RNA sequence: UAGCGCCGGCCAACUCCGUGCCAGCAGCCGCGGUAAUACGGAGGGCGCGAGCGUUACCCGGAUUCACUGGGCGUAAAGGGCGUGUAGGCGGCCUGGGGCGUCCCAUGUGAAAGACCACGGCUCAACCGUGGGGGAGCGUGGGAUACGCUCAGGCUAGACGGUGGGAGAGGGUGGUGGAAUUCCCGGAGUAGCGGUGAAAUGCGCAGAUACCGGGAGGAACGCCGAUGGCGAAGGCAGCCACCUGGUCCACCCGUGACGCUGAGGCGCGAAAGCGUGGGGAGCAAACCGGAUUACCCGGGUAGUCCACGCCCUAAACGAUGCGCGCUAGGUCUCUGGGUCUCCUGGGGGCCGAAGCUAACGCGUUAAGCGCGCCGCCUGGGGAGUACGGCCGCAAGGC
């Protein structure tokens, strides 16, 4: 059965990205939509909206790419190069304020589920709180 | 529209052959055939013609590559009715990436045709004459039209981007923009400026090439 | 007072003599049989210097036990296959608790050591004085996003209902024909059979060909498939009964009832074995013949059945199970619909992206992810020895 929804969402995004789709669908959830809004704000995705698919709530994600490249392999540069899931079922990862990782010298983002809502690494450091480490994107 | 529709432009290949990447130009399926959306064809044609006219008025040269059975005559006539070089017999591996080597062959061809029009052939017993004549025949068969390239062209015009995938690949390697009259079974990614239409049915090829050549002539 | 090591590559330092697989050097690769930068001695050079080398031990290099940071198709590594206990993990929407989790204050975290700063020995080692830092654990307070728990709901997972479908899936009885071998007859003449060629062998007690009647055992010719069923091992005549699994349609009921699974329990080709039956044909062992100085003629256990053991394989897809996402083309088996076509499930062949040391895999992944389990850590010695458990034994773990 489906054991990890957030990992599933990350995998769906990655798979759709690698084939240069304009859209992808993931089952709707509050946590998922929070992650999606966080991703959209940092300009990793074009946008998202809540759609209805065969009487079931779904979230449609719009993917963003770079300009068409010159020469052989003219496929556009990806915006989301790499998206891992840190805290998995069976091994939960928690970090304090002093232990929030810096991803790619600040060129990436680490998304935290803090006590004050789902924040990025920067917002978590600014507010001075820690929590479950969800994912890193660069 | 109203020009392409009667030319059989919007008639593609059977469902056995179509490429998934080309679905963005397919309109619908009729009687087990693919129909190309002629509107999208119109915008793409407009864009490619704008590019062609800009290049022509800049003074650049376009190389025409059509190596099908039927497209030979039309390509030959259209290129001849312009300053544009053409290849229609066969695409030799390395016409572009190995342009230096083939330039040597072009020079050999020109010197040979000059030699046969010279009074020093009274020597060289007739067997050597036969050998040289056969060599000249081969060269003028293959290298005709290609003689008009003094250097690498600025663009390329391929009729079937799959029949001539090698030329497309070579054009990619050297950052030469690719213009193609691609069809259902083609890859749109390898073509910068694409005309979604039929590459069979001589009518369509003639129409597109005639229009393009007229635009080139006008834009001089 | 200037010594010690080294000069083939790692690794910075090259020539001349003695040497001829001898004397010897060596951490590895290796150097030495008359032209050695590798051996021994000189000259020169390099590195360190009152030290320079050697041996022993630890860490690193070793991502070579991999949490950071590995792998199991062919390199060592997927259990022979199921069911399932403990355990691990776990859909969508609200609410209460604040156990995990995060934050703040505070107590502790001795001194010395580590760090920073300033000073005392003429410098330094050494020492002194201040200042922080500090994993962890108490104590008080705060937060509720994610885990946990509790309460109330939802149908997308799972199960049931209803109406159909295909199938060598299994067990129990019954019986259909074609062979093969014997028995009983009728006719039959000299061979039959066998081989690369032959021999052994059978036949005058009349063989082999052939006609009829009878007995007995074993296996199911065409259909037949690159087909189907099953969790594996496996399953082909036909008929009937008792049963297992599975697919589609209606979306009708339930509300998360799910996944995996250390031990346990069960199944497990073929060959063996105990206790009784049966024995047509084939055939280990064995008796013969012969040639190329394997092959033909006979034949025992065994292959067949009932009960009980044995538990092994190239038990292979050399690929554990479950779920989700990622172009298609083509051939098949089986359903449903509005039937050139759509829509499910199963089995093959090419091949996008991607992956791989490569071969190759590719919607039946060896791709991208998650959960759980089982294994791997150079080759032999060795699946050996000892010990334990299971078998009548051979043997198995």
């Amino acid at each position: 059965m489906l054991t990890d929804p957030i990992a599933d969402m990350l995998t769906r995004i990655r798979n759709a990205t690698r084939v240069y789709k304009e859209s992808t669908d993931v089952p709707a959830s509050r946590f998922k939509e929070e992650i999606l809004r966080i991703l959209a704000r940092e300009g990793f995705i074009k946008g998202y909206e809540r759609v209805d698919v065969d009487g079931k709530p779904y979230l449609r994600v719009y993917l963003k790419y770079g300009p068409r490249r010159q020469g052989p392999d003219p496929r556009p540069e990806q915006v989301i190069h790499h998206i891992r899931r840190i805290s998995k079922p069976g091994r939960r990862v928690y970090v304090g304020v002093k232990e929030i990782p810096r991803v790619r010298r600040g060129l990436g983002i680490a998304i935290l589920s803090t006590s004050k809502g789902v924040l990025t690494d920067r917002e978590a450091r600014k507010l001075g709180v820690g929590g479950e480490l969800i994912c890193e994107v660069w | 529209v109203k020009e392409l529709l009667e030319a059989g432009v919007h008639f593609g290949h059977e469902r056995k052959r179509w490429n998934p990447k080309f679905a963005r130009y397919i309109y619908a399926e009729r009687n087990g055939i693919h129909i190309i959306d002629l509107q999208k064809t119109m915008e793409e044609l407009e864009r490619t013609f704008r590019f062609i006219e800009d290049l022509a008025m800049r003074g650049g040269t376009i190389l025409f590559v059509g190596t099908k059975k039927q497209a030979q005559d039309i390509v030959r006539m259209e290129a001849e009715r312009a300053g544009m070089p053409y290849v229609n017999q066969r695409w030799l591996g390395g016409m572009l990436t190995n342009f230096k080597t083939i330039s040597q062959r072009v020079h050999r061809l020109e010197e040979l045709e000059a030699l046969f029009a010279s009074p020093e052939i009274e020597e060289r017993p007739k067997k050597e004459q036969v050998r040289l004549k056969h060599e000249l025949e081969r060269l003028q068969k293959y290298l005709s039209g290609f003689r008009l390239l003094k250097r690498l062209p600025d663009a390329i015009f391929v009729v079937d981007p799959t029949k001539e995938a090698i030329a497309v690949r070579e054009a990619r390697k050297l950052f030469i923009p690719v213009i193609a009259l691609a069809d259902t079974d083609s890859d749109p990614d390898l073509v910068d400026y694409i005309i979604p239409g039929n590459d069979d049915a001589i009518r369509s090829i003639q129409l597109i090439l005639s229009r393009a050549v007229d635009l080139i002539i006008q834009a001089r």
